[PDB]
RNA sequence: AAGUGAACAGAAUUAAACAGUUACGAAA
């Protein structure tokens, strides 16, 4: 959960990264505003937002090179799909906080 | 500071137990001599009664109940906590290291009943017994070190190499420690997430402060690192060391 | 003899403001200066503190004529509707406010809404330089209710100043109108706007006179 | 003693403009350059932090003696108006923004357009060949009018310089409509003009005598 | 919904797409409009842009070849007769930006 | 100090030109490049963008000393007068363009014509074979005029070369005449004309000078 | 009456991405 985020994320090739906090505050605005709310109403009922979550991923993905060497080694589509109940969908928010505080420790 | 004080009731140990037979090293000499042990008592007692009163210059103080085994200071606790662990060391200086001592350093509320403020400041000294002889309580009953512990660890480079580089920071960033003490408070519910949460808070205070001196939070950022991800018993002496500095600068 | 008259308004925000609240201790995300929402749910409550501070201020300028020095300390005809921690004769206030929460939700989410809150990009220029330190803020929604119910009680004893204590009400709420509300609002963000202002008694113990 | 004069008006655009919004933070168009709009609605709305900084900017280059070296310090005339940050006597400003609103849909809608805001084409030339980097960007409509109240009182004590500040906002005003408002106005984009000026009182505690 | 439209759209002919994402910006840009305005208004109010958005999926498929292999393949016009209603109209919004996203992420 | 000099001219187009608009964006006509027009009305306006980036590469191969190759930096003696992108000194500009409408609207229709935009065919030959590829455009009307406004300003500081800065404009903008401008005009499209170039005081801090 | 299918590249980039004046106020 937590402890492969410090191996698997440094692990990567060129030093001195050049993607900072502020590019990314598009893919991670959905994440933070889906934990908060899956836990009022049920999980059957918001099936428009879980749809649109998957879009953000696929559509950032092609454009900047340092977003597709990050999904296919932190295996985020892979995680999508196994995710189906309002339990489950609250495991997969806490794996995505491990992914940006260990960015931040080696660089910016 | 604040309106706020420390009752501290030093008591020595290793006192009432080997005190007959604790002169046996050699099998010429009977070490039974009445005089040997008439001596051994009152050499201490000086120092417990008399050198007390000449410690206590250039300090307010009041001693409470003077003797050779336990006594009861009260005060202001500016300095009554410096001063209970500086007056360990000339003890053990004066035994050569052989004596070992406790105490009990208890902070409670102003103008309280001595009947209780009196009595909840003793049993910090009874349930410190749990791990052996030498041992000691703050606050609560779960900060129970070594005694000798808390200088050579919290006291030593926790606290003096902090008394100037936060300093800096202080005012405009002092609401920047609240987080730190109370991050290290749910410790118990999963280690996992516990160290990654850690590595986010900490991160955040070299970027928004000055970046002009490289040497102001370069010393401070690798000793938190170590001092918190190295022994589980470890990481109670910089919750305590980071507690006492909040108190330190208030009000 | 002793009611608790409620005056029960509809606090409409037709301009997003910014409140301040509790930070690094939400979400990973708490930057833009994330406003404090609730403890539960995700519905931005807006405080009750902010709103007994902001309409004595703004009252305690033209109902007197001593300039305030220290607060609990100005007049008299204005420190018995709000407290006085120096008086002996009157300790608590008649005017007590509520934590009010955003009760749209009932139809918000029909007409499409993303999130509840937004962030705002702003930035800054030196004067002698170009731009440096892009800063951010984070706002509000526009155009949202809230069940914001005024909690009004006498003293009985001291029974003489109902027809006097209403148009003081009256005028410091429609006074606030007009005036920001919030943190960083010189710039057009707070104006609220009290609608369907009416009385009611839950007690039951006194008549009602006027409505608005 | 304490009066709300509000400065009523109509901001119509003469050439539509730009203004950046919050980009990476929308839909799917979070590209060409994202324009701010309404959280709930469709309809664009100008912020407030664009007026008070532009306002301000243009008023401490021609009623000063001394270079402003860093903001919230630049002569003293104009430091009530818009706040200071550094000094101790005065805190508060004397002028309040609104977020104004197009309140141009009762007439826009019956000639029929396309879309609140278009995509503009644009491009540059690397001085050495042809084209380079199709770039793009997002404007608004042209001749669209906006609700904007100036929120202007009185401390009570600043009585006696009232008919000095008349002349300094309406210098303002008049200023700003000779110089381009939001974002990229560089290459003729801005320029605001204030259709309708007029004043009103709405506490009712000053006379009208001001108006154009 | 999200999970035939990556399957489908990589089913094609020959490789590399010669079509890019800014020469379709004109049958994608009333689509974007229009959500974000039904969401405020009714839907029997909005009757000239309804009839005018089957237009573009047809006008702009016999001017160029690498139209009409999408929309006889993804099939567009047959959804377009299905709705009427407002909460409707909502999710085919949503099923176009499939094709935009999941098209640039094995090419552009 | 701070005048607003503001240089009314009028752009008499002698040769029907063509510029550009939004590709693939348009309503019920959107073959052969839609040109650009008005998001209200029907008047193809001119954009103000093509006359900042057209004048300043006219410019910068005739008053410079160094052959550029990016933008914001060529020589110095012009980059004050559009921006600079890389000095620390300055980063406004000092001259401002504006979108010039189509007045001539105004006796357009006694002359009887039919409508703005017309479809010009022309196509092209590949010399080894006949006819290939039967193109088209779409230009506009011939003979119109522009309302064009010039938005200049000094900063106080910039006064001990006025003078210098005149002849540079006039300069500029006769030099314009004699060139195509907007876009394709390589076969006799562009070539303005600037009629009636005269100077007005707006603001009214600086006195009059030039003339024609 | 007379083959008429605007062709071919770049799909927004390089600065700067929390700066400061600062904290239990008067009772037991």
């Amino acid at each position: 959960k937590a402890e492969r985020a410090i191996s698997l994320l440094e692990k990567d090739n060129k030093g001195n990264y050049l993607l900072t906090t502020s590019q990314i505050r598009k893919l991670l605005s959905l994440c933070s505003s889906l934990y908060d709310r899956s836990k009022e109403r049920k999980f059957d009922e918001l099936i428009n937002d879980v749809s649109y979550l998957r879009v953000q991923f696929v559509y950032q993905a092609g454009r900047e090179i340092a977003v597709k060497d990050l999904i296919e080694k932190a295996q985020i589509l892979e995680a999508l799909k196994e995710i189906k109940d309002r339990e489950t969908l609250q495991r997969f928010c806490r794996y995505m906080e491990a992914l940006v505080a260990y960015f931040k420790f080696y660089g910016g | 500071g604040i309106k706020r004080l420390a009752v501290v009731r030093l008591d020595v140990d290793d006192l009432g137990a080997a005190f007959m037979a604790g002169f046996s090293r050699q099998g010429n000499g009977q070490y039974s001599t009445l005089s040997r042990s008439a001596t051994f008592s009152r050499s201490m007692s000086l120092f417990f009664k008399v050198y007390i009163n000449q410690f206590a210059s250039d300090k307010k103080l009041s001693i409470i109940y003077a003797g050779g085994d336990d006594v009861f200071a009260i005060g202001s606790w500016q300095d009554i906590i410096a001063f209970t662990v500086e007056l360990r060391q000339n003890f053990i200086k004066w035994t050569n290291g052989k004596l070992t001592l406790s105490a009990g350093i208890g902070l409670f509320a102003d103008k309280t009943p001595i009947s209780l403020m009196a009595h909840q400041t003793g049993e910090l000294e009874e349930a410190a017994k749990g791990n052996e002889k030498d041992s000691i309580s703050l606050f609560s009953s779960d900060y129970t070190f070594k005694f000798d512990r808390f200088i050579t660890n919290v006291y030593d480079d926790k606290l003096e190499q902090i008394r100037y580089f936060f300093n800096h920071q202080d005012e405009r960033g002092k609401n920047f420690i609240y987080k730190l003490i109370e991050l290290l408070r749910n410790y118990e519910s999963e280690e996992k997430m516990n160290v990654a949460r850690l590595a986010y808070y900490l991160t955040r205070l070299e970027e928004l402060t000055d970046k002009d001196e490289r040497d102001k939070f370069k010393q401070f950022k690798k000793l938190f690192f170590k001092w918190y991800t190295n022994n589980e018993s470890d990481r109670k002496e910089a919750e305590l060391a980071l507690l006492l500095y909040v108190y330190e600068i208030r009000k | 003899t002793f009611a608790k008259i409620k005056f029960s308004a509809q606090i409409r925000l037709e301009t997003g403001l910014h409140i301040g609240g509790s930070d690094a201790f939400a979400a990973i995300g708490a930057i833009a200066s994330p406003v404090i929402k609730d403890p539960i749910t995700n519905i931005p409550i807006i405080p009750g503190s902010s709103l007994k501070g902001k309409m004595r201020t703004l009252l305690a300028k033209v109902y007197n004529e001593k300039v305030a020095e220290k607060p609990s300390d100005d007049s008299d005809i204005l420190s018995r509707l709000f407290g006085n921690s120096k008086d002996k004769r009157f300790k608590m206030g008649r005017l007590i406010f509520r934590d009010a929460f955003l009760s749209n939700a009932d139809e918000l989410d029909s007409l499409g809404v993303r999130s509840y809150t937004e962030v705002k990009f702003e930035n800054t220029i030196d004067r002698i330089t170009a731009e440096a330190n892009p800063r951010q803020i984070e706002r509000a929604i526009r155009n949202s209710t809230f069940d914001f119910e005024l909690i009004y009680e006498i003293t009985d004893e001291n029974e003489n100043q109902v027809e006097e204590d209403f148009k003081v009400i009256r005028d410091g709420l429609k006074l606030l109108e007009l005036d920001y509300l919030g943190g960083s609002g010189s710039r057009g963000y707070g104006k609220v706007a009290f609608e369907k202002l009416k009385a009611t008694t839950v007690f039951g113990n006194y008549d009602v006179k006027t409505l608005n």
